């Protein structure tokens, strides 16, 4: 079940910078949940399969660079130039994004997001995922830095015994 | 407006095109306003001339997903197709496939811009009679009589040489090359065997490749002269 | 067949100047016994007709009425009236010519004496067809063009030789003695660059189309042979 949360400015509020989480359990293909929070108010849906194929057909290119593109935009993968602008209707709670090209933008997407009655739960959940994700990291780090400063005395420990070892 | 669009194509030149194992002739003027295009396949000629507003019209129906003005859409489509026009052997990025429905041509263009597909269709009426021989006719005749005026020039320049070389032959000395004797030239003799020679090759217009890449320089010159 | 045959023999025939009444025509019309095919221009509009013996007949019958002949009788006539105007201008003639240029068509009316009676004859010329106009028009010039092009490199070639042989004759212990027979060296990038700026105004110049007719006519019809015999 993997997890991703990406920070977005909409057009619409450029003043405030809004929370998007997507969540998939194998791959972006076969789906996603998407969460749009601004710390007040938070609006919930999903896209299938179906959409996607849908959307990608009706665009009239492959499956495979539709899917790269979501994933530069919504996942916040956007490589050195890379643009892409998020609009949310919040009276019809449509949310779309396109990509920015000089004078010319593309529709890359859109999904009709529906608010969900609790937001404190999902930002409470969204915390605890973020807080849990940074132990388990700083856990990491600690442990990979304990194993490398094992394996740098080592080396020290060997290379002077062959200092010694070449002149016997 | 509308005039500028028609000089340019005038004062463009003519460019190959390869799309599914065929060949065409391709003149292409693009500006912000609008386009001019006049394609052959030396059997008949078509012709397109398009405003900002058509251009927005058909662009919003070809590309639903695409927003952009007439201008950026021109530039854009410009942008693409000069590179091609101007040489082949290089990163073309753009499929092009041309089709007769009744009578017009359809010259349908696709790419990729930023990786998203995007994509345009000529569609070229058979050219006017006038606009034909403004742009074949009457430019391959100046051409043909320019390249007449240079075969009289060089036979001219021949004979000078061919009397200085008789200057030295007659009162002189002896090449230390006998290699490099030349027959004096007859403009009459060279023709004929020329015409019985190489005139079946020379004259293989075949798909409009060596009208391309042999003369252009002498046909952009002799439209300028046209219309000056 | 016979309209095959007719078709040929138009391609076969090399253009003409016509001078009509205030205008010029660039013209070529092959004539049998079967019936006959012309094509004319003006260096802006190809109008071309083909007609048969019937066709003949009943348009001999109705413009020249009291005339009872067999269309190849009358066949015969046109093209002893015709072709001496073709194959040579500005000689006596006494057969007026006009044009009509009436809606996407062309009328050309010709008068004549036959053994001192009038004949009068009318082609009516729609606008040629592209495929033929192109035929006749676009690809022989093409192919002329580049006929040039390779006699202008040939040219160059041997001006390339001469200019070797006298670089050795002048290094083989050699002294001109007639300073004035002295020829540059020939560089084919300098003499295009005078060229283009000194005689390609003038002689880029079609006008009404006499100098083409006037020159380039034998290459023409080389190259239609060829394209014919090709196929």
């Amino acid at each position: 079940m993997e997890r991703k949360i990406s920070r977005i400015h909409l057009v619409s509020e450029p003043s405030i910078t809004h929370f998007l989480q997507v969540s998939w359990e194998k791959t972006l293909e076969s789906g996603f949940v998407i969460t749009l929070t601004d710390g007040h108010s938070a609006w919930t849906g999903t896209v299938s399969e179906s959409e996607i194929s849908q959307e990608a057909d009706d665009m009239a290119m492959e499956k495979g660079k539709y899917v790269g593109e979501l994933r530069k935009a919504l996942l916040s993968g956007a490589g050195p130039a890379d643009v892409y602008t998020f609009n949310f209707s919040k009276e019809s709670c449509y949310f779309f994004f396109e990509k920015n090209l000089k004078d010319v933008s593309f529709r890359l997407g859109s999904f009709n997001l529906e608010k969900v009655e609790n937001p404190a739960e999902v930002i409470r959940e969204l915390i605890c995922y973020c807080l849990d994700t940074i132990a388990e990291n700083q856990a990491k780090n600690e442990h990979l830095q304990k194993e490398n400063e094992r394996l740098l005395r080592d080396w020290n420990d060997v290379q002077g015994r062959f200092e010694k070892c070449v002149s016997a | 407006v509308m005039e500028e669009l028609e000089q340019g194509l005038l004062m463009q030149p003519w460019a190959w095109l390869q799309l599914a194992e065929n060949s065409l002739l391709a003149k292409v003027f693009i500006t912000k306003q609008g386009y001019a295009l006049l394609v052959s396949d030396l059997q008949q000629v078509w012709h397109e001339q398009v405003d900002t507003s058509v251009v927005s019209q058909r662009a919003k129906e070809l590309n639903k997903r695409l927003t952009a003005p007439p201008a950026a859409f021109l530039c854009h489509l410009d942008n693409l197709l000069r590179p091609l026009l101007k040489d082949a052997a290089h990163p073309s990025e753009a499929t092009f496939s041309c089709d007769c429905v009744a009578d017009a041509l359809i010259l349908r263009v696709r790419s990729e811009l930023s990786g998203l597909p995007f994509y345009w269709n000529f569609h070229c009426m058979l050219a006017s009679p006038s606009l034909v021989s403004q742009h074949l006719i009457r430019p391959l005749m100046g051409m043909s009589l320019a390249l007449q005026c240079q075969v009289r020039e060089l036979a001219t320049l021949l004979h000078m040489k061919d009397l200085e070389i008789q200057d030295y032959q007659e009162s002189g000395a002896t090449l230390i090359r006998d290699r490099l004797k030349t027959e004096p030239f007859e403009e009459n003799s060279f023709l004929e065997q020329f015409m019985i020679e190489k005139l079946p090759e020379a004259c293989s217009i075949g798909d409009g490749k060596p009208f391309v890449m042999n003369l252009q320089d002498l046909y952009m010159a002799v439209t300028t002269q046209e219309v000056q």
